[PDB]
């Protein structure tokens, strides 16, 4: 299957992807694709910022989803 | 499309004479002149927070200059 | 005389809508907008709408947009009057980023609350030393501020 | 092999003048040149400092880090990879 | 009137000059289009090194001739 | 199994040839050129048709080519054995440089010789106290040497 992921800009690249791969899997091809490390790239989807040890099946991401690409953010 | 990789992530425009940063991001000159302008050490990549320490002095992207030239000569 | 990327920004915000966000500029104020962001699934504010306002200053976008709750919310990172304490609104700002991302990034902060490092003191302080209850009134106060308007 | 019509014209600008093909995963020099990665590498381990940019001889008293641009590598990708629909 | 440089890699640039132009402007125009600078260029037509101070009809460069550029060259 | 550029920069060679430079593979050998150039204008070496060697080492493009004079040549940066002191064939090497642009720098180097470094001291001394003779000479060498052969 495929995803979809909305860069900073707005562009939207797409991934190939398995529902059993995780969203550190999703990040490295990310980093293939725009040069962003990982561990400065938070994607959002459905309003959670997803976790890396998770898969895209445990969040219910399915073929065509969108994932939005976010900067580490931090509340204080 | 590459319409989009073409645009520069600060101006949301064709890249205007681009420059390319040592974390392999690239801007408009002017775009990423005023971001660093605006503060002092340490200066970041507005696209992967790659810390630099000082200012990188750097020139034009030759190549994407003219392939964006190409594009826009093109297009008209 | 609106700078290019507030005209491009907000065509694209119109044009490319993205769910669970809701972002339109006022009419009499191209650099005013009127957001309402959907809480996060899974989170005690889920089935909330909060409105936000979202204001470009004149140096966007070397500097963040300034952004407010203006829907009462039990958060330790956004006081009573609605201010949010997230970095990206202030020193770890990028030109990158957007109102979108920014609205995002907000959504993502009610998805992930820090009572380590308190705005609210009060709300993060029961937030650490009493989780369930701060969760439970985090769903009461989405129920009773969150649910109109 | 076949490319889209419109992206042949971007052929020469597309290619590592150290190896004179289509750039491999390039990287640009802070004097703004590009290379493959690879292409770069070799030249400059060649050598030793000062490291020199083979375009425009821009000195540099140790290697810099660069990291591959990306821009550069999706554009290629598409001068590549890009065919029509079957 | 246009002329054409060779660059190094062999491909071609063509450049919009006067026969009054300064084999400066030309390097300058190079630059421009290539990102070299003018110490580094070494421009040759008709087997002589063309001088910095000398213009295109000094040598008699006329439309569609072609120069063609060399590094910075020391014969010891 | 020639490295795709050589074979590419051979044909270009072949196909794009510079107007006062000949240079072509050797049939037994693909990295063996036979190269003639021409004396550039306004040169004593004027008329002169010279025969070089030019060789791509194992490591080309990442170490210079080989290049030597076979015809004998009066020039304070070349030996009696052809040897040509130049810097982009050592230290000042680039691997952006290529057959053809090192072919045009040994004709530049010939249109401007650099008695002030010499390889061969006598004839830079010679070019250095009394220049119209070295010119003659050069001249005269070029007739003996590099006409008819
Ligand atoms: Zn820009
Ligand atoms: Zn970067
Ligand atoms: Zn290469
Ligand atoms: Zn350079």
């Amino acid at each position: 299957m495929q995803i979809f992921v909305k860069t900073l800009t707005g562009k939207t690249i797409t991934l190939e992807v398995e529902p059993s791969d995780t969203i550190e899997n999703v990040k490295a091809k990310i980093q293939d694709k725009e040069g962003i490390p990982p561990d400065q790239q938070r994607l959002i989807f459905a309003g959670k910022q997803l976790e890396d040890g998770r898969t895209l099946s445990d969040y219910n991401i399915q073929k065509e989803s969108t994932l939005h690409l976010v900067l580490r953010l931090r509340g204080g | 499309p590459l319409a989009e990789e073409l645009s520069c992530s600060i101006c949301l425009e064709p890249f205007k004479e681009p420059v390319t940063t040592p974390c392999g991001h690239n801007f408009c000159g002017s775009c990423l002149n005023e971001t660093w302008a605006v503060q002092g050490s340490p200066y970041l990549c507005p696209q992967c927070r790659a810390v630099y320490q000082a200012r990188p002095q750097l020139h034009k992207n030759t190549v994407l200059c003219n392939v964006v030239e190409q594009f826009l000569q093109a297009d008209l | 005389g609106l700078p290019r990327r507030i005209i491009k920004e907000t065509q694209r915000l119109l044009a490319e809508p993205v769910p669970g966000i809701k972002a339109e500029p006022d009419e009499s104020n191209a650099r005013y907008f009127h957001v309402v962001i959907a809480g996060p699934q899974d989170s005690p504010f889920e089935g909330g709408t909060f409105k936000l306002e979202l204001f470009l200053p004149e140096e966007y976008p070397m500097a963040a947009p300034k952004v407010r709750f203006m829907t009462k919310i039990y958060h330790p990172n956004v006081d009573k009057l609605g201010r949010i304490k997230l970095d990206i609104l202030k020193d770890k700002w990028s030109p990158a980023l957007q109102i979108r991302t920014v609205l995002l990034s907000i959504q993502a902060l009610l998805s992930a609350p820090n009572p380590d490092d308190p705005l609210a003191n009060d709300v993060a302080e029961q937030w650490k030393t009493n989780e369930a209850q701060a969760i439970e009134t985090a769903r009461a106060w989405t129920r009773l501020y969150a649910m109109n308007n």
